[PDB]
Parts: structure tokens; C-alpha cells; sequence
């Protein structure tokens, strides 16, 4: 239970969120630092 | 190499910590590996159009 | 020089000797012993030998085990048990005076 | 242990009561209730403490044949069966997961065939994985276990 | 049949004074009860090898052997490299009752206690009773009526 | 949001599991007999199979022996839990038993009784004050009951601060009058032996048992040997021949004395255990004591030992390597997107998961164990797989 | 000068008993001939640390002799490797027979 | 032994820590081999012989 | 490493000594062996700047 | 016994034997403490001596 929860709540945010993000900062970094 | 580092961690608490960062890696390097022989040579004769 | 090197070999040599990576160590001094200092001539006035100092103190400077009072096997119906104090070292210079 | 005058004998009988017992009686066992004995085994420091725990039973299985009428053996106290459930609790999960993802793998590839692939590289990572952690030297735990699981 | 203090004062401190020169020696608890048991338990550097480190140990208490009491020498100085946490306890007991707590205590104690200490990756075997040892119990009054000591 | 579920988080080394099996120790009061033991120890022996039938399998009671000193006054009871599925729920989990039975044991008066559920490793913080310059045992007692009542002074950063050492009990001592007993021709070894023989087993020989070597042991009797009055019967036999009794050159008085002496380092030493305040991590608890034994009696230092000195060895080296991590990361995934600014659209992602593994953490209280730290060095590596896993298309 | 009981019953039991704890202990075997001679010998597992296995079973022995008898004492107990076999067997002889 | 060269007896405690207990000729008294002609032994009748 | 352990060693028993009670160091190599290692490292960056 | 039985299967069993050395005729000396204290000989004299 120990190691579950705390990937379990991770994976949850990490693709949820990740696939939302993930495509901001490429475009930002590319546009602002390059 | 985000497990590799921990892999010094000293310590008595360094044993555990180093074990988990080992197989992790191990198992990579092992999936990179396999994934470089059994997974080309499968996907070809087994997957079909 | 004899106060100051009994407190190195009583309470630094010990830890000191302990710590990682130190071996053996060497104290240029010793320890308190209870130096009991004879004459020759003292013995002779009062008929005694060294031999019956060396008796006496190794008996009067007795610690020896008394059991424990009540210990078990106990009688059924006992509320009672506590160690049992016999002779113990002596500790101070005057103390080894007061030996007959 | 004297001849004291008259002729009269004295005998260790008849100046103490003579009868078999424990060394020290400080120590007192009772199992249910009931009156009982028993070993506590400390673990050598580096030794396996499963192979300890074997190599045990079967020393006190080589020695129940022998034992007198109405006396048996009992394990009211050992840690070591813990040990032994808890990493075969976590391979239940190791195949459990491989049969999941497999089950989620085909929903997506759509294609059974094709959904095949993952499943026989996964559990040729996982059977090396031991292989090489046995050059390492590490035993199989907890934590490696769960050095794979993840 | 020791009290607490003496313990200390003639055991422990003659063992502790000896116990120097020791490799990767982090610290070294000890203690003395009322039972008289001095327990003295060194834990080494994480990583040592606990094969030599028992015999560091056991060849600076040999310079402290001779100076102990005749009654210590006499009963079992043992020194054990094992952990301080039982890894199982194997209980024995009789069904049928007919054999005393004592009883029970001395066949596992005579027989059990030899073969278990032995087998490999067991450091050390605390027995819950005692083996039978032949009492003599004395009466003060029998041995005084006869004009006679302990 | 990740910067504040972080410090909150508790830091704890490694969740305590249900391994079915506690240890229940039970104490008496300075003086208990064996028999008074054996009266408490059943009542832990019925307890448990009947408030706990559901639960515990067998119970095996010793009586005599326990992890804080053998002795008279000291009791244990080895137990153990049917199997895992045989408890279904929470309600009958190793912690849940222990508080009950912790709880509904207030009601024995006379005894101390506390289950603890057995630790992770084989073998809280275990601070030990030491006499460094020979106060000895009496003095630093109050000592100890200085700091330990002072302790008291902090609840909100220390919790449960406990001695570890069986404290001062009765003991009986008896003189012997060295003038009398030359007078009396009674050699000070036959007195010695004597009262050392009697009042406590002496070894003497071996003889053989059905084939085995066992040891031959003299000692009174038991109802001989039971109060201070019977000292008033063991005659001794003078060297004239004559017969003399104990209080005809001896006497006898109450005093206190300490039933278990503790050494540390090779100097006297007692243990204080202790929880390290309610709800805090044990870093806090370790620098406030250090004030506390900062003012205290001339030549009363301290050391660690135990768990609590492995903190003093490797104490954050967590913090240390993660920048390392964060670090070899940057360098390597530079190497591979061929520039120093598009490894940030990978790195950015990091506290997208690491969030959630926080968030859930403390949803249920994970208390930042070691399970978490896997759990943590683990989902950054699965934010960093889907990150590289769609930045790398798009490159 | 001891016979056969007197020295398996004084020697051998004492000094099985207190052999305990050592590392990779295979099986132990011990006679206990007539003429006051003891042979306890221990074998262990292939491949163990000879020196190491020497060292600690001599070890355990020197917190048990306390318990063997006086003579034993004084005639020393020995701790000798025995799967070794000799190089060669040196024999020196008398041509003359003038010294025994 | 115990008169010239010293004899450890036996410990005492001192501060709480085991010393030991030497029993030894003052030092005028055992310095030169006249000296020697100072020491008696007490025989079974006490007549202190030299 | 021993010489910074029995230095800590030291200043952890310091504060306890009697009053008057002093602790010096006549004797010891390892200040040498920092000065050394020290000499040769600047030696060491000083070949990399020739 | 055992051995005895061995003797009964020579297909399968040859030169089964024992390897120590059978019983052999001793000499038993017999102290009668009785009479070892009333002529007032101590006995450990009588065990030392022989």
C-alpha cells in the first residue's frame, strides 16, 4: 500500500496533466530560449 | 540515470536505497537490450500485416 | 605527575582506545593503585609477616555473591524478593587503614 | 558425611532433601496457559534468515520420531513465515500486473497478434533481472521485488 | 545467586577495561542485572566482516579471563555474534500433562538446545527454563542439629 | 502546491507492518515475587483468548525473563496472530489489537503492561545520559530525573520520554564484623560461603544424567531462605568446634540499590526512550534535548545509540544526491536533444508528477517513508518516460 | 591415566557442549579412546575458510576449558588441522642400538 | 615477591572504576642488599627468622 | 581520518576535565600530511597553468 | 541387532562390521567411604595416590 499510493497518485497527475503541459513547454522554450 | 545517482546513498540506509537503484537500472538495461534483440528480430515472422 | 596520569588512563584511554581506526595505545603513566607501603621494621615490632597482610587484604577487600533473599524457588505465597549485600570492595585510603 | 560419636552415620539424605530440578528457576514458560518450554533462536548476523528457519525445522523434524509419549512441538512465535507470504504476496501483484497490462495492452492494440509482442519481452526482463542481480550479490527482498514491480 | 552491583563491579568492568583495540568498533553497551547475567554487546561498523569481528572481540576478552571470578569462569562465558531479536521460538509441550513445566524444560534443554546450537546460521539459543541440575536443598536446622556446614 | 505538500509531509523510516506476531511485556513493581508475575502474566493469557478468540492463535507467556533484564519482576508473553485473510478488515490488524489490549490492560493495578508491535528491522530515539567524570549511580539518577522531568516542560516537542532501567529497589545488606569473627574463630571464607551457598545456588560438580554431564547445585532450602529473620539460623561452625549464629556477629539493614546497572562506552550510563513530539518527525526532537542536557549537573553528557545514532551517519543525504540526479538528467538529455534549452520542456514535467505522488501521500499519510522515496524517484522517472515520450515526435 | 568413561563423561561432553554457534558446521564426531586420549573431530562444509573454521572452533574451546579437569588443563588441549596429509614421513633410526 | 618486586593482591573500586592493589616495600627499605637482611618470615613457632 | 576522530574524541571529554587540566599535542604527523598533500596539489595546478 | 540383520543379506550387503573396539575386561576398585573414614585416610589421598 505504501509504494502503490505514492505512484498511484503520481501516474494519475503525471498523464493527466503531463500530455496537457508537456506540449506548453516545448513551444515556450523554443519560441522563448531558442 | 535518474536511479543511478541514489545508487551511492551511504548509510545503513544506504543498502536499501542502493539495491532498489541497481534493479531498477539492471531491469532497463536488460529491457534495452532485449528490447535491441528479441523485440526487432520478433516483431519481424511474428507481427503480421 | 602521578595525580594527572591516573585521570588520562581513568577516563581518556579507554574512549581514545575505542575510536575508529586507532590500534593499540601506549600510556606513559598508569593508573591509581592502592599502593600499600610496608616497613620492614613495623612488621618485626608487631610479630607479623607480608604474607599475613597479603591474607588480610585479599579477605577484608572481599566482594563476594549473597544470593538473593526470598529468590526463587520461592514458597508458594511469597511477596517479597531483594539481592542480599555482602563484604563489597573498599574505596578510599582510609578504608584499607581500618583493616585489623 | 561425618561419623560423629556412638557410631551413629549421617547422611546427606538426612540433612537435605535430594531431588532433580533446574539449574536456576528465574525463568518460567507457559504456553496457553499450560505448562511448556521452549528455544529462542537468535539469527546469525549474515546468515539468511529463511535458509536458518528451514534448516531448523528440519533439524526438529529429524528428532520428533523420538520423542517420549504426549510431548509436541509447537511455533507460537515465528517471523520467518511473514517473510516467506509477504515476498510470495508481492509476486501475486508481479504476475497479477503482467496479466493487466497484457488485458489493457489488447484493449488498445486492438489486435491479439500484435498485442502478443509486450507480453513475452516483459517477463524476459523480469526472469533476467534476477540473473544479474545474483552477479550483484543482492537477495531477492522487498524491496528488489518491488525494485521490479515499479 | 549475584547481586546487581557486584556484577558491575567485578565482571563487567574487568571485561570492559580488556576491551580495547577492537576494528570498527562504534560503541559498546553494556549492563548487569539482579539475576547476575552481565550482557556486554558490541555493535561493530556497518559493512565488517562478523567472522573476524567475534574473534577481535573474544582474543582481548582472553586477557581479561583469568582475572574474573572462579565462579563466572566456571559457569558458561559465551560470546555470541547474534543479533539481540529472536528470529523464532520453537515452544515444546505435553498433551498429556503428565510430565511437570521443569520436566518439558530438560528434554528440550538436553537434547533439543545440543543440535540447534549447531545447526548452521544460529548464533545463539536463549532456552525459556534450565536443564536439570541435581539440587541439594539444605535444612539449617538438620545441619546445625548435626554440628554441620554448607 | 508540491513545495507545500513536501515539508508537510512527516519523515519516517519505515511503516511498521502487520507481521501477526507482537510482543507483550509486562512489568511489576520493585520486589515482586515470581509468584505475583505468574498472577498478572495469566491475566494477559486470558485476555487474550477471550477478548482476542477471533484473532490470536496461540500466546506463550514467560514468566522471569524480558528485553529490559532479567529478573523476578519482569514478565513477557509471545503472541501470535492467526492468519493475514483469517483477520479480515482493519479492526483486527496488529496496531488495532495492541491498542485495545494496551488500553483495556489500565485496569491491571499493579502491573505495567504495553504491547508493542515488533519493529521493522530485527534491530524511537534512544538517548542515553552518561557520568563521563564519576558522579555515580545515585547522582546521576536525580540527574536523569531532572532532565526526563524537565522533559515534561516540552510536550509539544517531546512525547512519551520513558527511562529504559529497572529503578532502585531494597536490598539487604548484611556487615560482617571483622574483629568478631576472628574472636568467635569463624574464618571470613566459611562465612562468606556459607551465606553465599545457602541463600544462593553455588556450583559444585557434574555427575552424569542417563548418559549426559549436568551440574550439581547446593542451595537452602526453600522455605529456610524466604525472610531477613532466617538469617538467625544458619550456624556456622566455628574453629574450635563450636557453633555460632549469623547475629552474633553480624547485622543487618534496609537500604536501596539499583537492580540493573547500565554501562555505555565503558562508563555508567542509563537509557530514556521516548516518541519525538505528537506528530513532528525525530529530527526536531534530537537538537531540543541537546538544550535540555546543556544545563545539567557537572560531568552528565550524552551520547546516541541505536536507531537514533544512524541519523547522526547519512542524515540528509537525500537532498544531496536528487540535485545530483536533477543535474546528470539535464546533462544527459542535452546530449541527446542536441541543445541546453529543449531538455527544460522534460525537466518542467517533473513536478507534474511528483505532485500527484504527493497529493496522494499525505492522502492517506504515507509519512515520507522509504517506500515513498522509491515511490518518488519512481513516478519522477514515469513523468520523465511520457515527457520523452511525446517531446521526441515533436522534435 | 584416565580410562575410557573417565575422560568421554569429564572431557568429550564437556567440551561437545559448549561447541556451538560456529559457521558451517557439517557434522561432528568424536571417540573417546582408552589410555586418556580425546579426538574430537569437527568437519565442515567444502569450500569453507579453513583458517577461519580453526580459529573459531579453538575459540569456543578456550571458554569451555575452565570446565575440564585439572590435568587436562596442564596437558594442553591442541587444535590441529587434520584433512592435511604429510609430504613425507622423516624416520630417524639407531644403526647401533647404544641409545633407546 | 610481594616485599622487592610488588604482588597485585586483588582490585578495589575507586570513583567507580576497578583499580588495583599493590602491596610493596617502602622504597628506603628495599634498596640496597643490605636491605635483604631486614625482611623475617614467620615460622610455624614465630620466632621471625631473617 | 583516526586523527579528526580522536580530535572530536578530545573536545568531547574537554568541557569534563578537572579545573587546571590542560590537553596538548607535542607529537603528530598529520599536519605534515596536510601540508603535503596541499604543497603537491598546488604543484599539481601549478603544471596545469605552465 | 542391526548388525546381525546385515549378516542376513549377503546379496546386498558385504564385511558389514563394527569399526570401534568391543567391550573389554576392566578392573573395578571399589573405596568403601565407610571404612576410607573411619580409619581416617582421606579420600582424595586414596584417588591421588592411585
Amino acid at each position: 500500500n505504501a509504494v502503490g499510493t505514492g505512484v498511484m497518485g503520481g501516474m494519475v497527475t503525471a498523464t493527466v496533466l503531463a500530455i496537457f503541459f508537456v506540449p506548453v513547454f516545448f513551444v515556450v522554450v523554443r519560441r522563448r530560449f531558442s | 540515470a535518474v536511479f543511478v545517482p541514489m545508487a551511492f546513498f551511504g548509510g545503513s540506509t544506504g543498502a536499501i536505497y542502493r539495491q532498489f537503484s541497481i534493479t531498477i537500472v539492471s531491469a532497463m538495461a536488460l529491457s534495452v537490450l532485449v528490447a535491441l534483440i528479441l523485440t526487432p528480430a520478433l516483431c519481424a515472422t511474428m507481427l503480421k500485416p | 605527575q602521578e595525580d594527572i596520569s591516573d585521570y588520562v588512563a581513568a577516563n581518556m584511554k579507554d574512549a581514545i582506545s575505542r575510536t575508529s581506526g586507532v590500534g593499540d595505545v601506549q600510556l606513559f603513566g598508569s593508573q591509581y593503585a592502592m599502593r600499600i607501603w610496608m616497613n620492614p621494621n613495623e612488621l618485626n615490632k608487631f610479630q607479623l609477616t607480608p604474607v599475613d597482610v597479603i591474607t588480610a587484604i585479599k579477605a577484608q577487600n572481599a566482594q563476594v555473591a549473597a544470593g538473593q533473599l526470598g529468590g526463587t524457588p520461592p514458597v508458594k505465597g511469597q511477596q517479597l524478593n531483594a539481592s542480599i549485600i555482602a563484604q563489597t570492595r573498599l574505596t578510599s585510603t582510609e578504608e584499607f587503614g581500618k583493616i585489623l | 558425611l561425618k561419623v560423629n560419636q556412638d557410631g551413629s552415620r549421617v547422611l546427606l539424605r538426612d540433612v537435605a532433601k535430594i531431588e532433580l530440578g533446574g539449574e536456576n528457576y528465574d525463568i518460567i514458560a507457559e504456553f496457553n496457559g499450560q505448562p511448556a518450554s521452549g528455544l529462542g533462536i537468535k539469527l546469525a548476523t549474515g546468515a539468511n534468515a529463511l535458509d536458518t528457519a528451514a534448516a531448523i525445522r528440519a533439524e526438529l523434524a529429524k528428532m520428533e520420531p523420538f520423542f517420549p509419549s504426549g510431548l509436541k512441538i509447537v511455533y507460537p512465535y515465528d517471523t520467518t513465515p511473514f517473510v516467506k507470504i509477504s515476498i510470495h504476496e508481492v509476486v501475486k501483484t508481479l504476475v497479477e500486473a503482467i496479466i493487466l497490462v497484457f488485458l489493457v495492452m489488447y484493449l488498445f492494440l486492438q489486435n491479439f497478434r500484435a498485442t502478443l509482442i509486450p507480453t513475452i519481452a516483459v517477463p524476459v526482463v523480469l526472469l533476467g533481472t534476477f540473473a544479474v542481480l545474483a552477479a550483484f550479490g543482492f537477495s531477492i527482498n522487498t524491496l528488489t521485488m518491488f525494485g521490479m514491480v515499479l | 545467586g549475584a547481586d546487581a552491583k557486584t556484577v558491575q563491579d567485578t565482571v563487567t568492568q574487568v571485561i570492559e577495561q580488556n576491551m580495547n583495540g577492537i576494528d570498527n568498533l562504534m560503541y559498546m553497551s553494556s549492563n548487569s542485572d539482579s539475576t547476575g547475567t552481565v550482557q556486554i554487546t558490541l555493535t561493530f561498523e556497518s559493512g565488517t566482516d562478523a567472522d573476524i569481528a567475534q574473534v577481535q572481540v573474544q582474543n582481548k576478552l582472553q586477557l581479561a579471563m583469568p582475572l574474573l571470578p572462579q565462579e563466572v569462569q566456571q559457569q558458561g562465558v559465551s560470546v555470541e555474534k547474534s543479533s539481540s531479536s529472536f528470529l523464532m521460538v520453537v515452544g515444546v509441550i505435553n498433551t498429556d500433562g503428565t510430565m511437570t513445566q521443569e520436566d518439558i524444560s530438560d528434554y528440550v534443554a538436553a537434547n533439543m538446545k545440543d543440535a540447534i546450537s549447531r545447526t548452521s546460521g544460529v548464533g545463539d539459543v536463549q532456552l525459556f527454563g534450565s536443564q536439570y541440575a541435581m539440587r541439594i536443598w539444605m535444612n539449617p536446622n538438620e545441619l546445625n542439629k548435626f554440628q554441620l556446614t554448607p | 502546491g508540491m513545495a507545500y505538500l513536501f515539508v508537510r509531509l512527516p519523515s519516517s523510516f519505515l511503516p511498521d507492518e502487520d507481521q501477526g506476531v507482537f510482543m507483550t511485556m509486562v512489568q511489576l513493581p520493585a520486589g515482586a515475587t515470581q509468584e505475583r508475575t505468574q498472577k498478572v502474566l495469566n491475566e494477559v493469557t486470558h485476555y487474550y483468548l477471550t477478548k482476542e478468540k477471533n484473532n490470536v492463535e496461540s500466546v506463550f507467556a514467560v514468566n522471569g525473563f524480558g528485553f529490559a533484564g532479567r529478573g523476578q519482576n519482569t514478565g513477557i508473553a509471545f503472541v501470535s496472530l492467526k492468519d493475514w485473510a483469517d483477520r479480515p478488515g482493519e479492526e483486527n490488524k496488529v496496531e488495532a489489537i495492541t491498542m485495545r489490549a494496551t488500553r483495556a490492560f489500565s485496569q491491571i493495578k499493579d502491573a505495567m503492561v504495553f504491547a508493542f508491535n515488533l519493529p521493522a528491522i530485527v534491530e524511537g530515539f534512544d538517548f542515553e545520559l552518561i557520568d563521563q567524570a564519576g558522579l555515580g549511580h545515585e547522582k546521576l539518577t536525580q540527574a536523569r530525573n531532572q532532565l526526563l522531568a524537565e522533559a515534561a516542560k516540552h510536550p509539544d516537542m517531546l512525547t512519551s520520554v520513558r527511562p529504559n532501567g529497572l529503578e532502585d529497589t531494597p536490598q539487604f545488606k548484611i556487615d560482617i564484623d571483622q574483629e568478631k569473627a576472628q574472636a568467635l574463630g569463624v574464618s571470613i571464607n566459611d562465612i562468606n560461603t556459607t551465606l553465599g551457598a545457602a541463600w544462593g545456588g553455588s556450583y559444585v560438580n557434574d555427575f552424569i544424567d542417563r548418559g549426559r554431564v549436568k551440574k550439581v547445585y547446593v542451595m537452602s532450602e526453600a522455605k529456610y531462605r524466604m525472610l531477613p529473620d532466617d538469617i538467625g539460623d544458619w550456624y556456622v561452625r566455628a574453629a574450635d568446634g563450636q557453633m555460632v549464629p549469623f547475629s552474633a556477629f553480624s547485622s543487618s539493614r534496609w537500604e536501596y540499590g539499583s537492580p540493573r546497572l547500565e554501562r555505555y562506552n565503558g562508563l555508567p550510563s542509563m537509557e530514556i526512550l521516548g516518541q519525538a513530539a505528537p506528530g513532528k518527525s525525530t529530527g526536531e526532537a534530537m537538537e531540543l534535548m541537546e538544550q535540555l542536557a546543556s544545563k545539567l549537573p557537572t560531568g552528565v553528557g550524552y551520547d546516541w545509540t541505536g536507531m537514533s545514532y544512524q541519523e547522526r551517519l547519512s542524515g540528509n543525504q537525500a537532498p544531496s544526491l536528487y540535485a545530483i540526479s536533477l543535474i546528470v538528467v539535464f546533462l544527459c538529455l542535452a546530449a541527446l536533444y542536441e541543445s541546453w534549452s529543449i531538455p527544460f520542456s522534460v525537466m518542467l514535467v517533473v513536478p507534474l508528477g511528483v505532485i500527484g505522488a504527493l497529493l496522494a501521500a499525505t492522502f492517506r499519510g504515507l509519512t515520507n517513508d522509504v517506500y515513498f522515496q522509491v515511490g518518488l524517484l519512481t513516478t519522477i522517472g514515469l513523468s520523465a518516460k511520457n515527457a520523452i515520450l511525446i517531446v521526441e515526435f515533436a522534435k
